[PDB]
């Protein structure tokens, strides 16, 4: 009920002191919502940093480069192989991804810069792993605060080794969330990778070039959803940024669409990419059949009649493969009721994969939206449905308690909690070590995943049998 | 595709025809990659000595650290009192991980907090975050007690923690008289392990500096035992149980194994167990103060003794048997309590199990890592099983420890191979395990990628990770583990010699070709 | 050829090429041996659903049995008593097999005997061997009791132990209060676990049988507890632990997990801890008695129900999370004691770690052996883990034992693909792990010769071995595990779970082939 | 010494009544004995059984033949893969070493009788194991007992299927050890299986031929033996039985010089092919350099100049790599004093591997061997060390209590309880699971082993530092 949902909220606000109070009840609601505001002081977030958008979330993936933690060791420590950007390469001597390079501040680079630092770190980067196409520095709080120069030394190791050295500016303390992280990290690809082949007229287009922007290859995500492009007649040029290379980034701008995913994290360069290219863009969903069917016709639609022709194709070869999973599973899951919580774009992505299942998504929420996915969101969600925009620890578990969910959708930090609970919980973020869950394919490993935890024997054990 | 009756993940699904022909093409098409000609080339010049000495010539470039930031220990040492909230006073960022680091390692929730300092705090400080983050703590997780630590935006800012706590009492936002220990805790100066120490020293400072008056040694009769950043609840259980066993009196102050090891009952408990404030306003009372892990552990130390008045025991931490020995016999001496029965009896199971498995031990090769009472410990006991601690590399270790382990590989002909690291990280250890290849590496998960390439050389040259340490991400429930006292060191015993023997059997597993020597009694 | 600074054992010393070509030229030369491509071809077959049908079909052949004979349990079980010397009356050569197969599972010392009897008893008893046999023992090894049980040469010419062991105190060879309890156990009767369950009625008779006017149930306010055959120290050790947690009064009657576990100070130690015989005296007194491992402790059962006038509840071994709880609710039920907050607790952090690893414990496959108790014990708590047991085999089982499990089997959806096969040896479970490939085996040492073969068929086809049961004999201290209790099921889960995750880590560890799936973080 | 040591008998003796006393008397003797009697009920001794030494020791090693072990469980499944006699196969295909065959006999078997249940078996197995070469059926206690004839059912069912079938009538009531086991094991292979060739002239033979008799290569012993023998120029045309063939055994008596190492448990068909054969048979003994260079001079002399020059050759070429494994290991072994008891060979044999490293065996001793291996014993141990026969389990703690021996040489029954008294140990049956320790390259590894056990860290960590 509305009145019921409203109610759970004022009850939840309650605890709070006015201050925070007031703030908390513009970012909760029943679909009206702002975002993309600071969070309160001391009331345990799930965001993360500007940097866990640069380096963990965009630049990382890119495989043939070599990301620079430029600051203290702990965050590329703690982000150290924690996102499984999936790839093929051979780690350590052409492919990087799991490594952590870092600049690992003592207390005599905070006092003098750690500029000298990091152009004799560069050079060490080059003598002992020659293969690598690229370097990125990825600022972490410190950097900007001391009144570091990390654009100079790029420039000029940049020029000095005729290598590609990307500065970016991502520190810990900028903007609210991880957002604006990618945004900076958008801006870096913009200005020191993304014009490289402006003169460039060697590469041999057709009229199916294509790019996958904002995939990063969860679990294999990006792969199946290359596949089902490709079968289309689609050529993917490039994947931004899961088993990403630098010369796939490098020849985008030759592509004649620009399919984009994951919108809150890619919109930036897609938008600049039409400005100045005129490639046009267009946002996708492979979650799930229904969206995966749509999303397949939507981009053939934009090309010709043997292209369209092909995506029927297609789908007909994939219809018994999908029907065979909902068959097996929807009955398995029919009815239940499951509640989200993750960052920009797959709180309102996945609903439809759940709603193939004949599930119901009672509330969503995100870490780092901004208006325009919440939007967004509005069409896709139910009526009278819970919306949270940066959640707290204390309000997401007590909504949890009343609204009662079969399954709840989250991250690591909330995983443990509501498992204690009784509730089900599948990690949406890292897919619980599982997946991909993209294209059909996905689909399959996806209501296996929902259906294995949700029904299993473990909880109905909760309570001990003489506690009853 | 998929075949409905058997869903591929990830492995295997990618290794299907059209998935490798995709990938092929993907490869060919738009990446411009090295050739594998080139690629094995560099692959076998990393594995080379010439490598080698270009990668120990680094002075600015850190691969693969063997080490955390200071924030991460000093919330661990947080937990560990009854409860009470982690806080660090800096950016969000930084605690998002801290708690997705631990819980990945515990696989328990985590409950930390931050006052989410923007860039505009960094113009003008962090002091109304503190006043409102503060409050707001209270207010909604109602802690009894909240233990505030530092980011390094904050310490680059330099937020004065103590006036910016008393302005928050001052104003109204917390009581007074709520506990609000802090420590700064630098990121960039030491480790992780530096954090806890700081962290513990603020706690000890805050509910005993001001009272020191009415207190007499040894007056309550028991003995404070502070165990340092430890991330295996049996070290934390074992250590009770031994003093329990021996009737001794005791105060263990950081005590987090409650929290990190609640029931799945129906709900979820936030705070739970933990040292109680009464216990660190009481702690000086005690007889002596044991330290755990002494060389994480300076600062608190100096505190204990310039303070408390308690003459710390030099003691090693408590593991394998020699010190485990020196450990209950210390203990025994301030206490006035004998060993019990139990234990001697416990100790001579230990030594039973070195008899029955010395001769598989004897002599075998190992490249290990962590923390540098950890890792000493290990060597230790290592040299007491007639094993060979060949790389013993410690990223957070100092001058004066690596004399300290110098000293215990001279006092053994097992150390006669030994090189102890500090300052170095895991890409250096991955080029000693190349070029003078141990039997096993003993580490935490990171080192499964140096598995990996020793076995891209050749399975003849692939190196077994055996997983001790911290963290541990690709396993389950590593962390209920004991490494400390006789049941330590017999956990301990038995992993590194069923290592040995599951590494035998896979190499005498072939058919008419090795398995002459696949016996089934060994 | 040896390099005296690096000696080779038999692996890899025979991998040297002058061996190798030494063993090439004794094939060709000597040992007639089928050409290879035959034995492929004959290997393959053997892999097939046609040689399955064949192999199923056997009447007469045994190959690779799952069981031991009987006197080898009654020895175990007189083990368990109080400075007690297990005798086996007959010929002596199957003394050397029972200690040796011990010794070799323990690790320690097993001290048994035999009164030696040859070629001539057979023709005029073993009476003059029990009378000096006894004597000889009494005096040499100063036990307070002799267990006395037989070997198939003493059954088959039909040996009355009652009047030899009645005669050998007539004539003055052994004390007449002496205790000297005896039980007929032949090796061709049953298997070990009847031998177990023989000796223990037979001593529970000796003490208890002709003393029944003076008993009342529930006088003693104790709990009786039979564990049966019995191979884990951690086994005996949780139950009494968790009973000492309840505050119940209890009798373990057969408690060996003293003398199967001495420690090495300086002196051996023949005898150590073990059920008193005053213990077993008093047993009537008790308020009930509960058989751990009620499928093989039929006869005792019948006993104490007959002669004790216990009502000996319905209660399966306590393995797992449900058979656990019913253990614990039972023992509350009639002791009148609640279960604490600390089983409440240890419960829930077992479920709590079902929580967690269920996602790479789901629909895994396994084929396992054992005990019959423990077979279904483990089927039982692997269905709560989500698991399935495609392959369950006990070759001393029987067909109300397997109705029993095939109940279990139907009340879940994880037992759907689930058979039951009694009779059947290891032989038969090859033929079935090829045929109907598992994930894994769950069983003991002799599995190994199975996981050789599947590997030897092809790496995708291998099926590795779990290490769980008796004897375990290729890995070290294992024997020091629990597979009882909330404890024991805990120690299950972890070792299923990492093995799955080792096995994922080993087939994901491929350099650009298939480490695109060698997560950190699982 | 001595003198102390007739002092410790006695005193050990005085638990014992009078008929065990009166008799473990005639078994203790300081270097007189007697040997291969029966045991005394109830004083434990360390001995087996016939089926153990005819199925364990003897037949088992044959690898491309079936063995059966005809009646109930236990037996088989206690010596399943018990003893390392290593081979080269391909297992439950072409070889069957480490398998358990078995009649598995019930109740029903008991009482009807198993030769019908036989019959079956032996399809069974022809069905399921076709590569099979032949088959042994060892009989366990009950068989002879019950009245069955299994050399019927052998003759009947390998006449049949034209398949040699051996019947061993080894059931462990008989004889008083494992040691009439191995003779009723060499009667078997006499009888059945070594005269199969006698009419067959097809082997081509030189005058080089050689057999190794009793080597069970346990650890790899037997290869490691072969190798200085084919390289001193002979030609191993058997190995007898570790790594064993059928074929093996049956172009024996083609060969010109019978090896024997292991005299107790293959002197019986030793002497049966000289009498028939005109074979003629010589004891070696290749533990250590010392007795292996003694060895292949005498076996060289047996033959012509050049295999003498050969024996030269393959000495030098050894020389360093003993000579640096003497070096490396005699100084942390010198003075050492050891103690042993196994079964009917290695008592005395490895005497000079020890002292070849400069220790003391300064006690000795035999589960199963007969007067004439102590004979042959009284030579190799020095005056007044202390001679067991059948020792048992009280008299062997007693005696190491008494005489304090740096290390112990025994079997698994002995192993766990010197560990727990502080004194080191090593097993001299399977090698502690390591060796081989035959040959030159049997001494490298038998030296470490001594060493790495001898002198463990774990020796000096027994007692408690406060008690
Ligand atoms: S919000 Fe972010 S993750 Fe934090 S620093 Fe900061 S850029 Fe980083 Fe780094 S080492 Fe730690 S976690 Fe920091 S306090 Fe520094
Ligand atoms: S002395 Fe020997 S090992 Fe013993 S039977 Fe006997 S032949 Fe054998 Fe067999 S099954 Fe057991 S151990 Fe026997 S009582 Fe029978
Ligand atoms: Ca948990
Ligand atoms: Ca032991």
């Amino acid at each position: 009920s509305r009145e019921e949902v409203e109610s759970l909220i004022q009850e939840v606000l309650e605890v709070y002191p006015e201050k925070a109070r007031k703030d908390r009840n513009k970012h909760l609601a029943v679909n009206c919502i702002i975002s993309n505001k600071k969070s309160q002081p001391g009331l345990m977030t799930i965001r993360g940093c500007a940097y866990a958008g640069s380096k963990g979330i965009v630049w990382g993936p890119i495989k043939d480069m070599i990301h620079i933690s430029h600051g203290p060791v702990g965050c590329g420590q703690y982000s150290r192989a924690g996102r499984r950007n999936y790839y093929i390469g051979t780690t350590g001597v052409n492919a990087f991804v799991t490594m952590n390079f870092t600049s690992d501040f003592q207390e005599k680079d905070i006092v003098f810069g750690g500029d000298k630092k990091l152009a004799k770190l560069i050079d060490e980067v080059e003598t002992l792993f020659p293969l690598n196409k690229g370097i990125s520095v990825q600022s972490e709080c410190p950097i900007g605060l001391i009144g570091d120069d990390i654009e100079s030394v790029s420039k000029v190791k940049g020029a000095e080794l005729s290598k590609t050295i990307v500065p970016v500016r991502c520190e810990g303390f900028r903007g609210v969330s991880q957002s604006l992280g990618h945004h900076i990290a958008n801006d870096a690809v913009r200005d020191w990778v993304l014009g490289k082949r402006d003169e460039d007229t060697t590469f041999a287009s057709t009229p199916y070039d294509v790019a996958i922007i904002g995939d990063y290859n969860i679990g294999g995500d990006a792969w199946s959803s290359r596949i089902l492009l490709e079968e289309m007649g689609l050529r993917c040029v490039a994947q931004w940024s899961g088993d990403g290379s630098i010369s796939e980034i490098e020849l985008t701008p030759k592509v004649k669409l620009n399919l984009v995913h994951c919108y809150r994290s890619m919109n930036y360069i897609s938008r600049h990419m039409e400005e100045k290219y005129g490639i046009p863009w267009m946002e996708y969903n492979f979650f799930g059949p229904t969206k995966t069917i749509e999303s397949l016709r939507a981009i053939a639609a934009k090309f010709d009649e043997s292209i369209q022709k092909k995506c029927e194709e297609v789908i007909a070869k994939y219809k018994p493969e999908w029907e065979a999973v909902v068959a097996k599973y929807r009955p398995r899951l029919e009815g239940k009721r499951v509640m989200l919580y993750i960052g920009g774009l797959r709180p309102r992505h996945v609903i439809g994969a759940y709603e193939d299942l004949g599930m119901e998504v009672v509330g969503t929420g995100y870490e780092f939206a901004h208006n325009d996915d919440y939007d967004r969101t509005m069409k896709e969600m139910g009526d009278s449905t819970l919306l949270y925009d940066d959640v707290t620890g204390y309000e997401f578990e007590e909504f949890v308690k009343r609204i009662k969910p079969d399954l709840i959708g989250s991250g690591i930090k909330e995983k443990f909690i509501f498992q204690k609970m009784g509730i089900p919980f599948r990690e949406m973020h890292s897919w619980d070590y599982s997946g991909p869950y993209h294209g059909f394919d996905g689909f399959a490993i996806f209501a296996r995943d929902m259906d294995m935890t949700l029904n299993n024997p473990c909880w109905k054990k909760l309570q001990a049998p003489w506690e009853a | 595709s998929q075949q409905v009756d058997k869903i591929k993940a990830s492995y295997p699904l990618f290794l299907d025809q059209d998935y490798k022909d995709m990938l092929a093409k993907k490869r060919d098409g738009f990446e411009e990659k090295y050739p594998q000609d080139k690629i094995d080339e560099v692959f076998q010049w990393t594995t080379t000595k010439e490598y080698q000495e270009l990668n120990f010539q680094r002075e600015a470039l850190t691969v693969n650290p063997a080490k955390a930031c200071q924030p991460l220990g000093a919330v661990l040492c947080a937990l560990g009192f009854e409860k009470t909230m982690p806080y660090v006073h800096g950016s969000q960022g930084c605690v998002a991980y801290f708690r997705s680091y631990f819980n990945r390692h515990f696989r328990e929730p985590v409950s930390c907090v931050s006052d989410s300092m923007t860039e505009d705090a960094a113009v003008f400080g962090g002091q109304q975050n503190m006043k409102d983050g503060l409050q707001n703590c209270k207010a909604t997780y109602k802690p009894d007690m909240i233990a505030v630590s530092t980011t390094c935006m904050a310490e680059v800012i330099g937020d004065d923690l103590n006036a910016f706590i008393n302005n928050s009492k001052k104003e109204g936002f917390i009581p007074d008289e709520f506990p609000v220990p802090f420590a700064h805790t630098p990121s960039f100066v030491g480790s992780h392990v530096t954090g806890w120490d700081n962290m513990f020293e603020g706690i000890a400072r805050y509910f005993t500096l001001k009272s020191m008056d009415d207190k007499v040694v040894g007056s309550n009769k028991k003995i404070n035992i502070v165990p340092g950043f430890e991330t295996y609840l049996g070290n934390f259980r074992v250590i009770k149980r031994m003093l329990s066993e021996m009737g001794v009196g005791y105060s263990l102050l950081s005590d987090p194994e409650e929290v990190l090891d609640t029931p799945a009952d129906g709900q979820f408990r936030m705070y739970a167990g933990g040292t109680t404030q009464e216990e660190m306003k009481d702690a000086p009372n005690a007889l002596n103060t044991v330290l755990l892990q002494p060389w994480h552990l300076e600062k608190t130390k100096k505190f204990v003794e310039g303070t408390w008045k308690h003459e710390v025991p030099k003691l090693n931490i408590p593991m394998g048997l020699d010190w485990t020995d020196e450990f209950l016999m210390k203990v025994s001496e301030i206490s006035g309590q004998p060993i019990p029965a139990s234990l001697t009896k416990e100790r001579g199971r230990l030594v039973d199990m070195m008899t029955d498995s010395h001769t598989w031990l004897h002599g075998k090769r190992f490249a290990l890592w962590g923390d540098p009472d950890f890792v000493m410990g290990l060597v230790k006991f290592l040299l007491e099983l007639g094993c060979e601690p060949v790389h013993i590399l410690c990223h957070n270790g100092n001058k004066r420890w690596k004399k300290a382990v110098d000293a215990i590989l001279a006092a053994s002909p097992y150390g006669k191979n030994a090189t102890v690291y500090i300052g170095k990280d895991l890409w250096h250890l991955r080029s000693l395990v190349f070029t003078d290849k141990p039997d096993f590496m003993i580490g935490n998960s990171y080192g499964k990628f140096i598995q990996r390439d020793t076995l891209h050389k050749g399975k003849e040259f692939e190196v077994p990770l055996i997983r001790i340490g911290f963290p541990i991400f690709d396993r389950h429930h590593l962390h209920r583990s004991t490494t400390l006292g006789y049941e330590g060191a017999m956990q301990i015993l038995t992993t590194l010699v069923n290592s040995i023997l599951e590494r035998l059997d896979e190499e005498t597993r072939g058919m008419q070709a090795t398995d002459y020597n696949h016996d089934l009694v060994r």
